[PDB]
């Protein structure tokens, strides 16, 4: 190129000036870019640290228990690994050959229900698979997507159908192992971390209880597109209920310059919990709306209500009206007629209706656009926020449900879901058999947890 | 020990914070006759807040 | 249907937790902005003053740095691709396709270096921008990096020749690479030209030749050969056609005399790169290396390259990719990252225990990074919180560290893959060599004093 | 169920049904006991429900 | 938000105003519903037409 | 006020040809049920309520 322009042209530019020019920049105390002011910061390192277990032998479909290691000043990250076992069909099983087994969607997020974490011997946060789905659509960083449909299953190979060992698949599930985070107050933000060195008189535990394996794989046929429960003499090898999971947690050290400092005083934290409304079961054939009463405690945030498609345990993280069912090429596909069962929803506080009877597409889309940092890409998932930012750890505007009655929301169902309901549908239609919904509802509060004297307690409860 | 559940309030918060908020209506002119007039002749008026 | 009024019952509640997170007379509110003015300036690109020689294929060549500028922040060099026709006369014969290597830039790019002076300052190569690129990559801009150096799925595209089906030729279009240099890492970190009127500064960029840069694959038994000059229409051009633009900002004069005559100090981030070690599954399974860095590192990054082709570049899997349907190259079925384990130790004391690749590979980027990265290998761990930020965080200085030592457990896939005995369009069809490589980024400090720049510590 | 059927009875009450169903639960260690013993008030506690 | 004019419609242009006994206004959407569309074989285009 | 400006359905509304790949303007009687010129539209806004 000949580039005539020179450093000279810009003259012109810094040379032109008015009175808005001299109102947004110029003056004696305005800052300037192309120098960045540099501060001091604490000295300390991080490294992984195994956690011990306290609790017998992992095993599928038990409950097993993890203590947090002291030695650490403070923890601020925590994941599981699970190594998935080999799973391979034989042409013994029920179903004959026509018929496939392949992982439920959404293997991880799955047989991980109820875990939680207890301070001495109090309850302090629990989530479930209804928590972390919704949280990971509505929240998650996009980029790493991939890599979290990679490292929670979903990964394109443990989803997809595999026929018997005599017909034309004959591929075999691989046995990868496969991690998952755990979200927590404290793995929420760097600035929140727990003072294991300053809490020395509580014992800080994790209870996690997994799933049996009967109703985390699909038993699907291949024609009808149906589903029956898997027995052990229909896979090779039998079901082992055993299996190795590790729990593996993040420490950081510091110096003596404050970590004695900061011991002795009382400690006041913002921490943000769950709390689960009960499941409620909706037959649309019957009704047509639903009212569901909520009751929490402290300032909630943010309330997730998804229909989830129940009508089979062994499928998971279904919340459309029609279940999903076997396509050509040995892989899974949404069927033709799959979308959400709630067709509208509103919101009412005593007798008085704080939202009208807006469109399932408000929530669906407007909402998670203007105060979230994603959507979701899957049909569901609806949310309503009482603050500008969800993700925020700061605290935004939120409602205390402590002071405020009895509220409700109400749930208009859609003719699609209706119709779904009721069966007859043909051959790997999805609702051939008759389907049945389930109502859920989740609330994201804030609360206060106090360290003093060696221990820790919720100065409000 | 005093917890949410277990409080004698609810019902009445809007008579305890009664004082958060309150209602903005339409700004309006006070035009008022000053005087009547004499024996219906006279008479003027005077806006307060134009 | 609600109305304004509906509400007032959140506002009513207000309890000792709401006293307690919001109100106050010193609490900020949202819906006002606080507005402070800023500097007076402008900026606008322009080309590097070219002292030394002309762009040509495997030469290196210097462009110094362009004065009377008030600021300079950044830097992107562009080279345009040369035009590509395949022939009859190939030694494949009709069984032959040419196809331009994936990752075209990145590539064709080696040891480029900034030098002050003649003082080398920072350095970086294909190793490097890969991982960082694959590691660091804000989205919504991927798809247009993947544009902008290669990667189109044109150039990538085999090639048959004239007289089969596929006659098509590899367009010859201009591709840019943005230079990640410390100036161009952070807006407010940028080189004083006004404060240095003494020091000259250079940019060496040494391409690579023409033969590595294509892959001239053989349709039917997936094999690899280099090219030569007969092979292709025109002929192999030695020379190519390359410039060097940076955009330069401009200040005003109240404030460029009082900044003038001061002493400042900047943070900057470099990087070294370990020599290539040489690993040989068969012989066993296990290898360690050594690690000599000097500065306070931040954060290490190591891959296992198949080194088996030259033609072939950023291939980090067992297994090199082959031809498939429709014109198109394809990664066999076959594919994992040779690496199976790693672990560290910090004279016989084992900082981290033999942990599994897939924690390096997804565990790491997920917590301590901007992105995860979407292809086999590119493993990585980080003494600090965020890998991206400018300003420091936790790390560890080796300077005053004695000698470390990193271990790698291969796999069994990798050694099976070393030797031969593959199938047609197996990618394993011959021998594979590989080759691990290991790359740190640290700080330094840098000092502008009387005109002049030097480390303090140096 | 089998819980309120056998369990509590056994401990706060002094005999077990013989019968189908009658499931208990006693805030107080005696029930047959005039004497009072622990036991909460609903009139201060928020509705409660039982599922 | 309060309609003041206009009916909306297509190829028309519709004013709305803002509604008051707010106190600050910081988002703004519109929605609408479009019709169904059924192409017809005597169409100008005949068969070889694609609406 | 907010003044929105919403064009006719002949400018929505693409008709091309199967083969030859030209484009002609939509007319009234190519589609069965007309032009509804009306349309069903409404627009919403959030307000946000502060301490007196």
């Amino acid at each position: 190129c000949t580039t005539g322009a020179g450093v000279t042209s810009g003259f012109i530019d810094l040379a032109t000036y008015d009175n808005l020019d001299r109102a947004l920049y110029g003056g004696k105390d305005a800052t300037t870019y192309f120098i960045k002011e540099h501060y001091p910061v604490g000295w300390f390192t991080k490294l992984p640290t195994m956690a011990t277990r306290v609790s017998g032998n992992p095993a599928f479909g038990q409950e097993f228990s993890v203590g947090v290691p002291r030695s650490g000043d403070y923890v601020l990250n925590a994941w599981l690994t699970l190594k998935t076992p080999e799973i391979k069909l034989l042409e013994t099983n029920r179903l004959g050959a026509n018929g496939t087994v392949r992982w439920t969607k959404n293997l991880m997020h799955n047989a991980v229900e109820h875990a939680s974490l207890t301070f001495n011997d109090i309850c302090a946060q629990q989530f479930n698979t209804a928590y972390l789905d919704a949280w990971t659509q509505f929240n998650m960083c996009e980029g790493k997507r991939i890599g979290y449909d990679n490292m929670i299953g979903n990964t394109s190979d443990m989803t997809n159908p595999t026929p018997a060992q005599g017909q034309d698949g004959a591929r075999t599930l691989p046995s990868k192992n496969l991690v998952l985070p755990l979200p927590f107050f404290f793995s929420r933000d760097c600035g929140l971390a727990l003072p294991t060195v300053v809490l020395p008189y509580n014992e800080i535990r994790i209870n996690i209880k997994l799933r049996s394996l009967q109703e985390l794989l699909v038993f699907q046929n291949k024609d009808t597109g149906n589903v029956i429960p898997i027995s052990a003499t229909d896979i090779a090898g039998g079901l082992a209920d055993t299996v190795e999971a590790y729990v593996y947690m993040t420490v950081g050290l510091v110096s003596n310059v404050e970590r004695c400092a900061m011991a002795g005083t009382v400690r006041d934290m913002v921490v943000e919990q769950m709390q689960a409304a009960p499941t409620h079961i909706v037959n649309p054939q019957n009704t047509n709306n639903v009212h569901v009463d909520m009751r929490f405690s402290h300032a909630v945030k943010a309330l997730f209500f998804m229909v989830q498609n129940v009508t089979y345990k062994s499928v998971g993280s279904n919340y459309t009206c029609v279940t999903p069912v076997n396509g050509p090429g040995n892989t899974v596909m949404e069927p033709a007629m799959s979308v959400d069962p709630i067709k509208s929803a509103s919101l009412t506080y005593e007798n008085t209706t704080r939202l009208a009877n807006m469109g399932v597409e408000y929530y669906s889309l407007v909402q998670p656009w203007y105060f979230s940092a994603s959507i979701p890409v899957y049909t569901g998932y609806h949310m309503y926020s009482y603050a500008l930012n969800v993700g925020s750890v700061h605290p935004s505007g939120s409602t205390n449900y402590g002071r405020l009655t009895n509220a409700s929301i109400t749930v208009t169902m859609s003719p699609e879901s209706v119709v779904a309901a009721a069966g007859g549908g043909n051959n790997n239609s999805g609702y051939n058999e008759p389907q049945r919904f389930a109502l859920v509802v989740i609330a994201v509060n804030h609360n206060v947890i106090r360290i003093m004297n060696g221990s820790m307690g919720f100065p409000i409860l | 020990c005093a917890t949410y559940a277990t409080r004698k309030d609810k019902g009445w918060e809007l008579n305890e914070n009664r004082c958060v908020w309150a209602a903005s209506v339409k700004p309006t002119s006070g035009a008022i006759m000053t005087n009547v007039g004499v024996h219906g002749k006279s008479g003027n008026a005077v806006l307060m807040t134009p």
